[PDB]
């Protein structure tokens, strides 16, 4: 029944619980994290709790903070460290991500994911679009020959854009991390009066290193059309798939 | 979650034992004496010494009362060493007519003199004012 | 240096409140833990940091009350019931990776006293509350003298000797008894 947790081994869990809230991991590594909490802590470690620590944090923020998402009140050597870095490492051990505290634009930009729109069924569009030419609304690029590098601007986030056979590093202004697996980009989620997504994500792909050589994304594209009265909503989606291989001319 | 339920003269320099229910690494700091298990406060004789691991320590040499703490929940047993010689020592040591009485009714510490201890029992009972009595390793009988 | 001095003695009924108290010098009152432990006639009860704090009770061991006022570096224990069962000795303990070299490390107040009793002061058996001073010809014998400690019985009261007929047997009955909460002074 021993399940006695070290204090690198009980943050590493906490950050993977935090991360799976957050649907940027889809597993955790706990066992044993309630007796480490009521012990090196002092407090409950449900459900609610994990939801008012990443809110506290990323909203409604106090001014300092400890490495374990907690605050002093409003006002102003253990966690009473309360030493507000720039950064936060979330560091599980499987998965790393630098998160960033609340600012004055970082409040600005929490949206409530709470309902979705109904898009459009499928516009006639191509499927093969390449990386020099986009012409999409939710999507721009951005190629730096001079690191070898491309971003991928995304202005859609609910928009998925699945990657397959990539390793990209995503830049966001909540948390920036590096996505390897094949599929949709997961993206934190707040329970803050709703589910609280960014408003917008960079994808930067390194040319140089031949990891992303068979790296395909497969996205939507968004492009107004024909009208029977206003554009009113004009009908804007397409598949697409964009290809990041070197291929001259 | 169970804890610290399972631990363990004549001027002899001895040592006491210790051990646990679950690994807890090298802390059981001994009462201040040593912590860490080995460590010795800035204080203390060096003839103390500790050494050990998680399933058991052992605290190595002033007689008095002496024992052990977890640092996790739970935390601290209790042993006493003082004894010498042969009003009595060592420490280890009612009938009336009607069998043993319904009625059972019911030490000082070792002088500095003889290094003895003194016992006293009393028995509290009306009525009876029955008509008729109150074991050492000294004693054959 | 660093010193932790506790409040006195308390003697209370059950069913009274009691709040004891451990105030601290030498030292910021704000970095180094400090909790309270039980010695029936030891047990750890609970830690809280000495700045601002929550509170780390024992488990099952938490219907006590340990809080702390930073305004004059004071640490508080407190009952709003007590038992008979928690007669005992309470100390106060400052404290400085993981669980070792960190708060639980028993860094000590002088002790308090808690006598959870219905009884009232009265002298001497059956004398309340503790202690009473016994001599011997005001104290001219000390040799072969045992006084031993007393005994809490059931009724609530306390309850507690030299020894040859060849020594040179004078007096056939001796003993000086002070009770000063109860301010006796019987000669037998
Ligand atoms: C990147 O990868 C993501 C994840 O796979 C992908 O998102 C998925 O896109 C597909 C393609 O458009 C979309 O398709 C449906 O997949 C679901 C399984 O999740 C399945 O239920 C669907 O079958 C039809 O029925 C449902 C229920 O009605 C429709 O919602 C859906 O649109 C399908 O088409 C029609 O169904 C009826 C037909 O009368 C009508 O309601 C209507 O006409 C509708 O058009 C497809 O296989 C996934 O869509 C949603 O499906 C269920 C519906 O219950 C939801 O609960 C899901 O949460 C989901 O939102 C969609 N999401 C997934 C799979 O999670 C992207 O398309 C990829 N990007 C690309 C390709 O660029
Ligand atoms: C955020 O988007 C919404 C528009 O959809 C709007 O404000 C949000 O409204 C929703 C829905 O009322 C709020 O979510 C509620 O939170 C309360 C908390 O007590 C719950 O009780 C609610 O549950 C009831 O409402 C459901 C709504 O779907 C019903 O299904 C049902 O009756 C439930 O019993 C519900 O969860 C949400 O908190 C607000 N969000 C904010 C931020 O106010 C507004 O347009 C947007 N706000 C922005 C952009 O700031």
């Amino acid at each position: 029944m021993e399940i006695i947790l070290t204090l690198s081994q009980g943050l590493k869990k906490y950050y993977g619980k935090i991360l799976k809230l957050l649907h940027l991991t889809l597993e955790e590594d706990t066992e044993g994290l309630l007796e480490w909490c009521k012990r090196n802590l002092g407090s409950n470690c449900d459900d609610d709790f994990f939801q008012k620590r990443i809110e506290e944090f990323f909203i409604t923020g106090e001014g300092y903070f400890n490495e374990v998402l907690q605050f002093k009140t409003l006002s102003t050597e253990p966690f009473k460290s309360y030493f507000a870095k720039g950064f936060l490492s979330i560091d599980s051990g499987y998965f790393s991500a630098k998160c960033y505290p609340r600012s004055s634009t970082s409040g600005l930009q929490l949206i409530n994911v709470t309902q979705h729109p109904a898009r459009i069924a499928e516009t006639p569009g191509p499927k093969t679009t390449s990386l020099k030419t986009i012409n999409c609304i939710n999507l721009r690029a951005s190629v730096f020959k001079e690191h070898r590098e491309v971003e991928i601007n995304v202005l859609l986030p609910q928009i998925a854009v699945n990657l397959s056979n990539c390793h990209v590093v995503i830049n966001s202004h909540v948390c920036d991390y590096s996505l390897d697996t094949d599929g949709p980009v997961r993206l934190p989620r707040i329970y803050h009066e709703g589910t609280f997504m960014p408003g917008t994500y960079k994808i930067v792909i390194d040319r140089k290193n031949k990891l992303n050589d068979r790296c395909t994304l497969v996205t939507n594209c968004v492009i107004k059309g024909r009208e029977v009265r206003k554009g009113q909503s004009v009908l804007r989606q397409y598949k697409t798939e964009i290809k990041i291989g070197k291929a001259p001319t | 979650i169970q804890m610290t339920q399972s631990p363990s003269s004549v001027g002899d320099r001895v040592t006491i034992t210790c051990r646990a229910s679950q690994s807890i690494n090298n802390y059981l700091n001994w009462y201040l004496l040593i912590y860490a298990a080995s460590t010795l406060q800035s204080g203390v004789p060096s003839r103390f010494s500790g050494s050990g691991s998680g399933t058991d320590f052992t605290l190595t040499i002033d007689f008095a009362s002496y024992y052990c703490q977890q640092s996790y929940r739970g935390t601290f047993q209790g042993t006493k060493v003082e004894f010498k010689r042969t009003n009595f020592y060592p420490r280890e040591a009612w009938k009336v007519d009607n069998a043993l009485q319904s009625g059972n009714s019911q030490v000082t510490e070792q002088d500095s003199k003889d290094s003895t201890y003194s016992l006293s029992s009393t028995l509290t009972l009306a009525d009876y004012e029955h008509k008729v009595a109150c074991t050492h390793q000294g004693l054959s009988s | 240096e660093v010193q932790l001095v506790q409040s006195g003695a308390e003697v209370k009924k059950p069913g009274e409140s009691l709040r004891i108290s451990c105030k601290g010098s030498g030292y910021s009152f704000t970095s180094y833990w400090i909790g309270w432990v039980r010695q029936m006639p030891l047990e750890w009860m609970g830690i809280i940091y000495p700045g601002d704090s929550d509170t780390r009770y024992s488990p099952s061991f938490q219907q006590v009350t340990i809080s702390a006022d930073k305004s004059i570096s004071t640490a508080y224990l407190q009952w709003t019931s007590l038992k008979a069962s928690d007669t005992a000795m309470y100390y106060c303990a400052r404290q400085l990776y993981y669980d070792s070299g960190s708060y639980y490390t028993a860094a000590w107040g002088q002790g308090t006293l808690v006598t959870v009793s219905s009884a009232s002061t009265k002298g001497p058996k059956d004398y309340f509350p503790e202690p009473v001073t016994v001599s011997w010809n005001s104290g001219a014998l000390t040799s072969g003298v045992h006084t031993f400690p007393a005994v809490l019985q059931s009724s609530g009261l306390y309850s507690l000797v030299v020894t040859p007929s060849s020594s040179l047997g004078t007096q056939t009955y001796i003993c000086n008894v002070n009770h000063k909460p109860s301010n006796t002074k019987v000669d037998k």
